[PDB]
This record gives C-alpha cells, sequence and structure tokens, in this order.
C-alpha cells in the first residue's frame, strides 16, 4: 500500500510548539525524491489551505515556500534517505488549531489533529 | 336493510339471514383489495419520495466536477504552455470525455486514456518545446512508450485516476425505489382477500352500522395476510449496508492533473541526448448523512406495516363491543414476487 502517515499531532498550549512528521511509504518511495511535498491544514467548518511546500532538491538546496499566517514561526523540512517530511511548528497560536494533512501531487495523507488551546 | 354503507355466499359466514347477496359480496372483495391498495401505497409513499429525491440529486451531482476539471486544465495549458495549443485543447478534451464516459458505465479502459494522452503529447513536446523546427508524427508516438520518455509518470496517474474513478462510477438508490415501489402491488393469496372482507365489510351484510373490527382479529387477520412480507425485514434492515458505505475526492485527482503532467520537466531534463536517439530512431457529504438519518428512521418499514395496516383502518384495538368477521362479540378471544425482494436485496455488493 501507498500511505503518506502523519504523527506528531495533539494538544497544546498557545505559544508552545509541536513537530509533525510524515512518512512516505509503499516501494512512493521511489518518487518521493522528485516530488514535491505539501503540509495543508484543516481548520473546524474551513477549507483546507496550504501551509508550507517544499520543493525536491538537487543535493545542496531546497525551495521552501510558507502561507503568510505561520511565516517566521514554522519550518518545513525533507529527508530524503529516510522518505520523511517534517513540519516543526512554533509559537502556536489558537487559530493554527486544525487537522494537517502530508501531501504530494499524487497522493494525500489522512491527516493528523493539532489543538492549541488553554 | 336501510341505508348500508335464504343464503349461498361464500365470503361472509351467515348466522341467519343476510343483508347482501352473492353480487354485493363481490363489490365488497374488489374495494377490499382497492383499500388494501391505497393503504400499502401510503405506507410507503413518504420512503419512496425520499429516496427518489435524493436518487435524483445525488445523479447530478459529476459531470459539473468533471467539467471543471477540464477547463483548468485547458486553461492551465494555455497558460503555461501555450506553444502546446491547440493540439492540448484537443487531447485534454479527449481524455475528459472519456472520463465522464467511463464514469457513467460505458466500457473504458483507463490505462488507454492515460496512454493516449501521453501519445497524445509527446510528439507536440518534442516537436514544438524540444526541438522546434506532420509525417513523422506516428514514429513519436510509438518512440513515446519505447523509450519510456515520461517514466512512470503514465503509471502513477493511471493508479491515482483509476482508484478515484472506480470508486465514482446509485444503483442501491435505484433498487431501495423499485422494492419499495413493488409493495403497494403486491398481491396476497385468496383466503386473505376473503379474510379482509369478513374483517372490513361483512358486518354490513348482517345489517350493523358503526361496529369496528376488533384489533386481536385485525392482528391475527394481517399476520396472516403479511406472512411472506414480514421475512423480508431481515434483509431490508441489512439499511446498514448502505449506512456503512456512506466509509467514504475526484476533484481534487482531476484538478491535480495538470500539476502532475507538468512535472514534461522530466521529459525535457533528457532532451540533449533524447533527442539525438530519436534522431536515429525516426455539504456533499453532508447530503449522505442527512439521507442516512432518514433512512434510519424507516428501517422497520417491513415489520410495522401490518401495525400499520390495523391502525390507519377503523378498529376497536380495545376488542370489545367488536366485529370478529362472522358475529358481534363482547371481547375477542383467538410468495415469488416476494422472493425476488429476497434476491435482490444481490445488491447487500455494498464487499466498504
Ligand atoms: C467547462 O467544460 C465543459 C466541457 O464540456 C464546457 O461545456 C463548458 O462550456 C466549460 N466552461 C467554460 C469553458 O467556461
Amino acid at each position: 500500500d501507498v500511505q503518506l502517515v502523519e504523527s506528531g499531532g495533539g494538544l497544546v498550549q498557545p505559544g508552545g510548539s509541536l513537530r509533525l512528521s510524515c512518512v512516505a511509504s509503499g516501494s512512493f518511495r521511489s518518487v518521493f525524491s522528485s516530488s514535491t511535498m505539501e503540509w495543508y491544514r484543516q481548520p473546524p467548518g474551513k477549507k483546507r489551505e496550504l501551509v508550507a511546500r517544499i520543493a525536491p532538491g538537487d543535493g545542496t538546496n531546497y525551495g521552501a515556500l510558507y502561507a503568510d499566517s505561520v511565516k517566521g514561526r514554522f519550518t518545513i523540512s525533507r529527508d530524503d534517505a529516510k522518505k520523511t517530511v517534517d513540519l516543526q511548528m512554533n509559537s502556536l497560536k489558537p487559530e493554527d488549531t486544525g487537522v494537517y494533512f502530508c501531501a504530494s501531487g499524487v497522493a494525500w495523507g489522512q491527516g493528523t489533529l493539532v489543538t492549541v488551546s488553554s | 336493510c336501510h341505508q348500508v354503507r335464504g343464503s349461498d355466499l361464500q365470503v361472509c359466514l351467515p348466522k341467519g339471514p343476510t343483508c347482501c347477496s352473492r353480487k354485493m359480496e363481490e363489490k365488497y372483495q374488489l374495494t377490499a383489495r382497492l383499500n388494501m391498495e391505497q393503504l400499502l401505497q401510503s405506507a410507503s409513499m413518504e420512503l419512496k419520495f425520499l429516496i427518489i429525491q435524493n436518487a435524483a440529486v445525488f445523479q447530478e451531482a459529476f459531470e459539473i466536477v468533471v467539467r471543471h476539471a477540464k477547463n483548468y486544465t485547458n486553461a492551465m495549458f494555455k497558460n503555461n504552455y501555450p506553444s502546446l495549443t491547440p493540439q492540448a485543447f484537443e487531447f485534454v478534451g479527449e481524455f475528459f470525455t472519456d472520463v465522464s464516459l467511463y464514469i457513467l458505465g460505458s466500457d473504458i479502459n483507463v490505462d488507454d486514456m492515460v496512454n493516449e494522452l501521453f501519445d497524445s503529447l509527446f510528439p507536440v513536446i518534442y516537436t514544438q518545446l524540444m526541438n522546434p523546427g506532420l509525417d513523422i508524427n506516428e514514429c513519436l508516438r510509438g518512440a513515446r512508450r519505447d523509450l519510456k520518455v515520461f517514466g512512470n509518470f503514465p503509471k502513477l496517474i493511471m493508479t491515482q485516476v483509476s482508484k478515484s474513478l472506480q470508486v465514482t462510477r446509485l444503483q442501491a438508490l435505484n433498487l431501495g425505489i423499485e422494492v419499495i415501489n413493488t409493495t403497494d402491488h403486491l398481491k396476497f393469496s385468496k383466503d386473505c382477500g376473503r379474510m379482509l372482507t369478513r374483517m372490513w365489510y361483512c358486518s354490513y351484510c348482517q345489517g350493523l352500522m358503526m361496529v369496528k373490527p376488533c384489533g386481536g382479529y385485525c392482528n391475527v387477520v394481517m399476520q396472516g395476510c403479511m406472512a411472506g412480507v414480514v421475512e423480508i425485514d431481515k434483509y431490508w434492515r441489512e439499511i446498514l449496508s448502505l449506512e456503512e458505505l456512506v466509509g467514504m475526492d475526484m476533484e481534487n485527482v482531476l484538478l491535480g492533473l495538470f500539476s502532475t503532467i507538468h512535472d514534461i520537466q522530466y521529459v525535457q531534463k533528457n532532451a540533449g541526448k533524447l533527442t539525438t536517439t530519436i534522431g536515429k530512431l525516426c455539504t456533499l457529504s453532508s447530503r449522505r448523512r442527512e439521507l442516512i438519518q432518514k433512512l434510519k428512521s424507516f428501517i422497520s418499514f417491513y415489520s410495522a406495516l401490518p401495525g400499520y395496516i390495523c391502525s390507519h383502518s377503523p378498529v376497536a384495538e380495545n376488542d370489545t363491543l367488536c366485529w370478529n368477521g362472522q358475529e358481534l362479540v363482547e371481547r375477542y378471544s383467538q410468495e415469488p414476487v416476494v422472493s425476488q425482494i429476497i434476491d435482490k436485496l444481490h445488491i447487500n455488493l455494498l464487499t466498504s
């Protein structure tokens, strides 16, 4: 089975941090290194929105893009040997509450819940 | 006999004299048939309209998604690969045409749509993007696959879209309409018809005006009439299989096609050597929820049906001063079509 599998969601206080991890499984592992990887958020009762994107690397740099709502707070990273894409989330706000999905142009994960509340 | 609303009858058990002949007895028999039918109709009407509603809405709700994806894909080509138009406007149209056809049950092989798409796409890439500047079209269509110019992008799209187009490619909704609509046309045994006549109308033959049949007598009669019909209950409840399916998109996959197709970039990463060798060679989900909610309220339709006929007809559920089928008493004491409904309830296909 080809699965993008999210983890590291949970409950956290405002101003806290979380690390989401998405593992690419299924022999998708061969195309991961040539695939753009994306993190999306779906807030409660809202549409899904792009949070961060990371391009394929040439071995020396990745083009990273961030939504304006998370700019300077979040960091997307990828490990091509492990076939993982991680989202480090710092200085979390109540508005960061939602289901977080990792995606590629061909596949979506099932998502992980992040809750930012007191 | 005033106004009514020997003996040789064949339905009403004549305790003595009688007010009605063999001909008025046959009248009472046909109006029993008509009455049972109307009652069955009324029992099934609200559920029948519910499934008719949603079958019409859900059927109209996928063709829009395909049209929108086609135009988006056409626009993205026009905007990002103008050198590939108008040819792109043609093979994009060919592909999404087959998409809708495959959705609606036509014999369409998904691996084609993708393969025809990439067979049509590669020659115009080669001529317009890789080596800018008609008879050589068929060689390039063959070299597309013989040289694997797109790598595993076609296979990726093949599995991306085959999984989503297969699930989308209604049967259960239309079948429920068909079994429920069969219910108000159920023919009953002749004994049931004679008993229904005795229960509803033979009291008038004895010259009574207001006496109603006993509820207990109605249940013994109705349980005898609906004996095969009640067996359908367990198959109708196994509603639950439908509720299981609604485990549940095609918009994202079809909208995402241009992005995957654009990542054309792979092919051009090899234009240098590839040219030379070719040279030589040549609220929707909310509706589902609300439907299942309303549908579960009707899960006991076939088990509550005999009680419906008895309760929605004049009865003395008190079982006092009531008609027992042959006399006024003070207290009451004592399949083919059906099997086709069973067989069809095959759909329980619902192997989520
Ligand atoms: C969207 O696509 C369908 C495809 O049949 C077309 O009929 C419709 O006019 C399109 N809408 C546009 C181009 O605005």
